[PDB]
C-alpha cells in the first residue's frame, strides 16, 4: 500500500542510470536512425523501428 | 492544316526558332493543333536544366506532345528513375507479380508529370518503343500495352523510323477521331493502330522504305490483338 509508493523506493543508482540513459538517447537518437537507414535497406522484425 | 508538327531540332537554330514561333502563331490563329514531337538531338542531352529552359516555350506552345521514356526521365530526373528501376526488396516481394523479375513498365503518375503539364496540353504520349504507350490527358491517364518482334526477321529488321510511324499513326487517328481527346477507351483503341504501325516499321531496312500502309497496319492490329480490343 502506501508503504510501497515510489517515493519510498531506494533506487538512486537506477536513477543515475536512467538520467545517463536519457542523455545518451537524446544525444544519439538521430544518428542511430541514420545508420539504420544506411545499413538496412528494408525493415524486418528485429531491425530498428524507424520512419513514421 | 489541322495539326502542326515539328521537332526540337529547329530549336538548335535561331532562324528556325523564330520561323517556328511565327508559324505556330499563324497555325493557332487558323485553329490548328500543335504537335511537339521532341526527338532531342545530341546537343540537347548535355544537362537537364539547359534543355528545359531551351524547350520551355515550345513545350508550352504545344497541344500534343510525344516523348520517349528516356526523354521524359531525362527531363524530370534520370537518377531517381534509374534508382527506382534497380530497387530489389531484401526479404520478400510485396506481391506475387513482383517475384517474376519482369521488365519494368512503370507508369508515371500525373503528379510526377505535373512539372511538365500546362493548360493547353490536350494529350501527352510517352512511348517505351512500341511496347508501352503511356498517355496523359487533363481528365484521365493510362497505358496501352504493345509488343515488338524484330527477331521474326533478323536479317531485315531495322528500328529506324519506328517512332515516326508511331507519331504518324497518332496523327492519322487524331485527325479522323476527335473523340480520342475525350474518350479513354476510344483513345486506347486508336493508339493500338499506332502501335501496329510502329511494329511493322521495324521489319525493313530504311525508314522511308519500310513505312507501312493503312491496310497492312490494320491487318497487323487485328492479328495481334484479340477482337474485343479492336
Amino acid at each position: 500500500g502506501e508503504d510501497a509508493t515510489v517515493d519510498k523506493m531506494c533506487l538512486e543508482r537506477f536513477k543515475v542510470f536512467l538520467k545517463q540513459y536519457n542523455e545518451w538517447v537524446e544525444a544519439n537518437k538521430d544518428r542511430l536512425e541514420e545508420d539504420s537507414y544506411k545499413y538496412d535497406q528494408d525493415f524486418y522484425p528485429g531491425r530498428r523501428i524507424r520512419g513514421k | 492544316a489541322r495539326i502542326f508538327h515539328f521537332n526540337s531540332e529547329v530549336l538548335t537554330s535561331p532562324t528556325m526558332e523564330s520561323t517556328l514561333f511565327k508559324a505556330i502563331q499563324w497555325s493557332k490563329k487558323f485553329g490548328g493543333l500543335i504537335f511537339f514531337d521532341l526527338n532531342l538531338p545530341l546537343p540537347l542531352w548535355r544537362s537537364r536544366n539547359e534543355t528545359r529552359k531551351l524547350i520551355k516555350k515550345s513545350w508550352d506552345e504545344a497541344n500534343i506532345i510525344e516523348v520517349s521514356q528516356q526523354e521524359l526521365e531525362f527531363l524530370l530526373d534520370e537518377e531517381y528513375y534509374e534508382r527506382r528501376r534497380n530497387y530489389t526488396p531484401q526479404y520478400f516481394a510485396e506481391d506475387f507479380e513482383q517475384t517474376k523479375n519482369r521488365r519494368d513498365y512503370y507508369h508515371y503518375t500525373p503528379e510526377e508529370i505535373k512539372p511538365l503539364w500546362h493548360d493547353d496540353l490536350k494529350l501527352l504520349v510517352v512511348t517505351d518503343g512500341t511496347l508501352r504507350l503511356h498517355y496523359y490527358t487533363p481528365k484521365f491517364d493510362g497505358v496501352v500495352v504493345g509488343t515488338e518482334d524484330v527477331l521474326i526477321t533478323p536479317f531485315t529488321c531495322d528500328r529506324t523510323g519506328s517512332g515516326d510511324a508511331v507519331v504518324a499513326g497518332i496523327m492519322r487517328k487524331l485527325t479522323t477521331c476527335p473523340e480520342m481527346f475525350e474518350d479513354q477507351d476510344v483513345l486506347e483503341r486508336q493508339l493500338r493502330f499506332a502501335v501496329a504501325a510502329g511494329i511493322i516499321s521495324q521489319w525493313t531496312i530504311g525508314a522511308v522504305r519500310g513505312f507501312p500502309t493503312e491496310s497492312a497496319t490494320q491487318n497487323l492490329k487485328e492479328q495481334v490483338y484479340v477482337p474485343s480490343m479492336w
